[PDB]
């Protein structure tokens, strides 16, 4: 949908203008859930290999947690930018074509006659 | 205690005893012994309690709910103003359930005391019941389980129209 918009650099992960957006908080509910998905992987890895699930290979478990939070942090930053761009383009379009998105005056319920449906 | 205007109660008119037999009324004896052995000790226990409740006197209040814009003053879709109009109506609708109960307490309280003259001496309470029932039926009947202000308004508008069409002919 947004592939060919103006100024769209090719295969740019985090364009420069993304830096005007607030970063993901480090303890973001979304980043934290990545940390848990990493921890489970380390546990599943020990299970599949027949090792003590929690005691064994803590260096691996630490690096699974770090890898997923690290990647999730930068992936989250990109989705924020993509979502920011979507609104940016959506609203600037509303401005450039006002005749297509007319403001409407909605009558109050004093003036509306909603049909009544008895429940007998 | 209770407010005697919310709960009207004719004054009692007990005829003064006229004992023309030589025998002793066994009711009036166990009533004395009951007062000395049952009533008197209990009243001390209660007077003891109310002297504690006087030392720790605490207060609580009836909550005031100012009036918010009606549903009729709400633009369609504005859930911010519909929500408050809807909450108010639900409060109102609930106070009307309790008004009906009060009017029912009176009618029940009159039926008992008039006894064999209820068909005659319970007219005023039966008239308020018959009137406050017609109002209730004109506000809340047939709304359904998902009753709300907007349905209450729709029911009223459909009725104000069916009556305007009465005089539009007559
Ligand atoms: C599954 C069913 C639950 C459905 C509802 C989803 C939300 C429940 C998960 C909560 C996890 C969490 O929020 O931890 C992240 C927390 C940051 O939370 P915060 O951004 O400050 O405010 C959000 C308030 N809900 O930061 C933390 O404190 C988490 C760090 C400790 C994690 C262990």
């Amino acid at each position: 949908m947004m592939n060919g918009r103006p100024g769209h650099e090719p295969l740019k992960f985090l364009p420069d203008e993304a830096r005007s957006l607030p970063p993901p908080k480090l303890n973001d509910p979304r980043l934290v859930y990545m940390g848990l998905l990493g921890y489970c992987t380390g546990l599943m890895d020990n299970m599949l290999r027949m090792r003590p699930v929690m005691r064994a290979g803590l260096h691996r478990q630490l690096l699974f947690v770090t890898s997923f939070v690290f990647a999730g942090y930068f992936y989250l930053k990109r989705q924020n930018y993509l979502y920011a761009v979507k609104d940016h383009d959506m609203f600037g379009y509303i401005k450039l074509h006002p005749e297509d998105f007319p403001e409407k005056e909605k009558k109050t319920y004093a003036e509306i006659l909603e049909p009544f449906h008895p429940v007998r | 205690s209770w407010d005697k205007d919310v709960y009207p109660e004719p004054p009692s008119r007990t005829p003064a005893p006229s004992p023309q037999t030589s025998l002793p009324n066994p009711i009036t004896y166990l009533t004395k012994a009951y007062d000395l052995v049952v009533d008197w000790p209990v009243t001390l226990v209660r007077e003891f309690i109310e002297r504690q409740h006087a030392k720790n006197r605490t207060y609580y209040y009836h909550r005031q709910y100012r009036r918010v814009p009606d549903i009729t003053e709400c633009k369609e879709g504005d859930v911010l103003c519909i929500y408050e109009a809807e909450m108010q109506w639900r409060r109102d609708f609930k106070v009307d359930q309790e008004i009906m109960n009060i009017i029912q307490e009176r009618l029940k309280a009159c039926q008992q005391r008039e006894g064999e003259n209820y068909q005659q001496n319970c007219a005023k309470e039966l008239e308020q019941f018959t009137k406050v029932t017609k109002a209730y039926q004109d506000r809340y009947l047939d709304l359904g389980a998902y009753y709300s202000a907007r349905k209450c308004l729709a029911k009223q508008k459909q009725r104000m129209l069916e009556e305007r069409k009465a005089a539009r002919q007559e």
